[PDB]
């Protein structure tokens, strides 16, 4: 058969992955310019919500040390992919959970839909990427909304997971903090409740 | 027009295979018993047609959709693609690949096709493509089946794609039969083994490439092609 | 010494090369373009002519499958490499016998002279590649004309040809097939009058 | 009615493929946390159907014509031939050998089977036999064709076929896969990987057969099963 | 050693294990004669009870793709082989969870009693072999009566199970399902209430 | 009368000598310049003599005695033993098996050989055997000696014994030569050349067999000699 | 793929075939019972015919070492296989053709029709092998004659020969010797009118 030259295998992002990837988070000085945790400027278009979860190991303890990156499209279905600090909207931005801080958080807008390849439209999703120790490959999974019912039974790709049960660990329940409309997700990587991880 | 201001090099015909190979029975009353006359290379044999603006049909290459009569043929669904470079690795773009195959049985879309393996209403097995900057071609079919033929008493043919490929001149055009990875009648076969070298043979056989494969619905095979290498003139009539 | 990648060894053309490369002689649907024996349209300059030839193999018996790939100057002594079912002439066509026509024809010109690599004139020829079942590497030949004796007692290829009786196994005999001039040519495989073939 | 007269050899589970091989995904579910319970064999376990008066239908060996829907199955013609012994070399005759698979171009008539290649109206996919006195079975078919499945993002099966074998007791009773000689498919199968030893893989290769081919129609290949081996008891409870 | 030659391995029987096993299960036309659920006619001595159940992967979630073979002493303990469309009682039979019923069932007589290989009673049992995607060798196991606790604590199979609370996983529940006595025997492959499973 | 039920493993022409094989010199004008044609199997190539009632002599298997004018033959005695099985392995029973030979000088009782070794007045140079029901034959005899011949010029044919083997039909009918272990001249003959596998050379060397010799009087050779598989038709004309 | 054992090889009959198999031929003493030339006696059912021919070498010249075996139906179309000398017809001969005698002769009845496998029937034919020095794997043959013309434009074997020209060298000419319903099938092993031999 065809081989290409095989992919650099994956490591760890290690315990101390806030020093070169969450600066301020390891109470370590900025620079500049820093990718954070804020993806819409107060003027950006749609709906802004606040995003904050926590994460859960096979024991059920926080980890405190894990690192999140998101993707999402803006409020008119488009990815913004051209990173700017000066953009009203980016598609990209990273969090984290800390031990002053166990919850991360990340401020942007509800995406709108996007079509899968075949044309269909899927819900509001937005992409995570999750690392930390202990993780050997980064973890794959998307934050769907629960007030989009009627988008979620559709969406090709929760209707690819075959138990019911399994979807639900995709949905954000809505909530509020501070008068800010508010998602919580909480992410069980092992266990009883385990959040569903894609491979693609 | 065309212009006499390259040079091709030498055809290995210990490579190829001769044009007497008795097990290949029919080659015996076809093959000339004189010697091949040499003639030094000229505008005649170093130039050749250019199909750029031949009008491709959309569905050329396609061979799930280009008979069709109705819906989409039975047998496996595999990309067949690769590059066409010459003897010295250089891309050769804008070349004509014609194709053509049996059916998932071993039918073929002929009139003296008589074995009994059935037609397939909505398969043809003719394609032509061109090939792109890169040298790459590269077709959708499905992957034909072995057939047996009137030469030894049990002889099969191994599941194969006839490839013509133009080139830049007459002096590169080549026609040949592409193999498939592992194929256990491939080693039995008298017209593969019309080739010597068993180094030779195994460039006849198209690779499984699950790199190019689209997930859920078709595999991949990669096959490249080498034409006779091409240089520029130097030093001729001094 | 050094070595280049090796050419793609060469494969039998085999009994339904009418399929994939003669379509309407295999009797079967043709596409809108197709590459075929028809050289020059009506208006095209030059003598107009009508090739004709049957292919015989080693025991006498005529070759019904083969499959003819010509190559000729336009009637300037010019190879007209720019392919094009519009053009008044092309240089390049194709031919084959089948089992209903015996005979394989070819519509074209008379071509004019072109030199060698040498400056030295050559006598008017078509070049010929012939393919079939029981043919492992293709044979080329050409076709030069009996009414151009002068010419070709003098071309420096048909002098390369050490016996001047196989010489005039190239030499196409003139006639007229319904009040249109016409050249036969036969090839003889292999035996009594084998036609001579080259290599380059 | 059975009789406990016969012992089977235990079988080695470090051969057979474990029953968690992550990779295979359905298999992390459904595999037993808990270690096997090892019984001393009885008669429950040392006896088992006999299916000698079984009514078979005339064509049911017979895949080209058991779905006839005037026509004939379009794919690869072949006869998958064999014979079934225990592990002393003992023929297993009478016994119930049944099989299933998918059609030339990778699709299964059943309902959940949603790939694109088409079904093949002539084309069913089951037969069954009996071997005979001597431990041989035979059935007609076409070579079914490699199908994508949903486990990692670009798995293929390899071409299969399907097969259960009784056997004389239901000690022995057996369902494998039968895979074909030289297919690359095969090692880069997450189920063929469920197998750790490289020599149990090679087992279940059926070998191509030019010599029980049948000239001008089909090509064969051979699948020999070993059930365990069987024996009479000794010096038990004295 | 003495080594003998090695067992062909086994391999699951995969999704669509119904097509070549459970025709009318696969919803696909039946042949005359096909191994099925009934194992007794009503004029078979004994007493006629319905079999069901269902099974379980280790998440909590139906296997609805499984194939079970069973294999019974009659109503006499004794094990008839000669399988027939035509007797009253056979002792083999097959049965399955489909996508449309999650429940199989099976109808038959409840097993007389038979005796292990040193001649000590085994209580009433079923021998039953399970097989499904993502099951690479099959499952055996046995199903027995909870109206035969006398007889079941003596079982010399019984007992080789260490622990009592294991035990209970074979023992079958008797209900009535329309006015007839029938037991419900459900397996769960794997986790809390794991099914004993044996080897021989 | 004879009935068609049986096929024939088709026979290998290239473990089979070539029929051109120049350094044998007489095979260069006695062998056909076209194709052999390849025709399927009937009644015709799939029956053949069976020799059952034939009327054997006595010592027809007796060289040592069939042909005897006073005495015993000059030589070294030998018993030349062997089965005859089919490419299956299965035993060829009633069959003929008939041979001749050379004397111990290697001159041949034929008018046309002029070689100067004296002919020997008690030895005749041929046998007959009808295999038994295990296909066993045996025959006795003295060994024969080498001879030149005129191919080239200083050309020695290796001691040999013709064989002609009949079988169950005229599909299996072979002639063949039997060569002695550690016979210097085999690799030497172009007659044994005109095989060009070395392995099947291997095949036409008799054995020493100390086991069957008799004590104080012979010795012997093993020969076993392998006819086309035989097999039951399948699935023909469906 | 699955090798079986290999045939032993063949090798030539050699110059003193006759010895064994042609006793009288090799001028030495015959034993009691010899496989021979005359497979019909005087009272056999059928046509009588007495067959005679020569063997060419490729330059022209006659083979006088050859040796022939002959495999026949009987009148009626049944191949006799018991052979026995008292029977009124065999289906199996043999005869040779020596320094003495360049022409072997076989005395017999012309065969009447049988069917190949597929139910279609053959024209009336003897089979033959041809063994010699020179020959190193015997050579098989079809003799058919000249006044079946019907039997032989519809026979499917002489229809899997190619050209029409190649079928008439297995056509025996009608003649008479000494007044006597014969046929002459003269052989051709190489060369102009080479006769058709096959594979099966
Ligand atoms: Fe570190
Ligand atoms: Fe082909
Ligand atoms: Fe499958
Ligand atoms: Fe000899």
């Amino acid at each position: 058969p065809i081989e290409l030259l095989p992919e650099t295998p994956s490591q760890t992002a290690g315990p101390y992955v806030h020093i070169g990837l969450a600066l301020e988070a390891a109470g370590n000085p900025t620079r500049d310019q820093e990718i954070w945790n804020r993806l819409a400027k107060p003027d950006a278009p749609g709906e802004h919500i606040l995003l904050l979860g926590q994460v859960y190991d096979g024991n059920g303890h926080l980890v405190r040390d894990s690192f999140l990156e998101v993707w999402q499209a803006d409020a008119n279905g488009e990815y913004q992919d051209a990173y700017n600090l000066e953009n009203a909207f980016n598609s990209f931005g990273r969090t984290a959970t800390t031990f002053d801080a166990g919850e991360w958080t990340l401020h942007t807008v509800k995406p709108g839909v996007v079509n899968n390849a075949a044309g269909v439209p899927m819900a509001p999703h937005i992409n995570i990427s999750l690392f930390a120790r202990g993780i050997n490959i980064h973890l794959h999974t998307r934050l769907y909304f629960d007030d989009e019912a009627q988008a979620n039974a559709k969406c090709p790709v929760l209707n690819l997971i075959e138990q019911p049960q399994r979807r639900e660990t995709l949905i954000a329940k809505r909530c509020e903090v501070d008068g800010k409309t508010a998602y919580r997700f909480d992410i069980r990587i092992q266990g009883e409740g385990e959040t569903v991880f894609f491979d693609f | 027009p065309a212009q006499d201001n390259s040079r091709f090099v030498i055809r290995d015909r210990n490579w190829h295979p001769k044009a007497l190979t008795p097990d290949y029975k029919t080659s015996i009353a076809r093959s000339p018993r004189q010697a091949l006359v040499s003639i030094p290379q000229s505008i005649s044999e170093t130039t050749g047609p250019n199909f750029s603006h031949l009008g491709f049909g959309a569905h050329d290459h396609d061979l799930l959709l280009n008979f069709n009569n109705g819906g989409l043929p039975i047998g496996e669904r595999i990309i067949v693609a690769g590059r066409v470079v010459d003897q010295y690795g250089k891309p050769v773009p804008n070349t004509l690949v014609e194709m053509w195959q049996a059916n998932a049985g071993g039918r073929e879309r002929h009139k003296n096709d008589r074995y009994l393996a059935p037609l397939d209403p909505n398969f043809g097995g003719v394609g032509r493509c061109l090939t792109d900057s890169d040298g790459y071609y590269s077709f959708r079919t499905i992957k034909p089946g072995p057939y047996p033929w009137r030469n030894g008493p049990n002889d099969w043919r191994p599941a194969h794609i006839h490839f013509g490929i133009s080139g830049p001149s007459i002096a590169t055009k080549l026609i040949t039969q592409l193999y498939f990875e592992g194929d256990p009648l491939i080693p039995m076969c008298p017209i593969v083994k019309s080739i010597a070298n068993p180094e030779a043979v195994q460039q006849l056989i198209a690779k499984l490439d699950m790199n190019n494969a689209n997930p859920m619905d078709c595999l991949a095979y990669r096959f490249d092609i080498v034409l006779r290498g091409q240089r520029k003139t130097h030093f001729e009539n001094c």
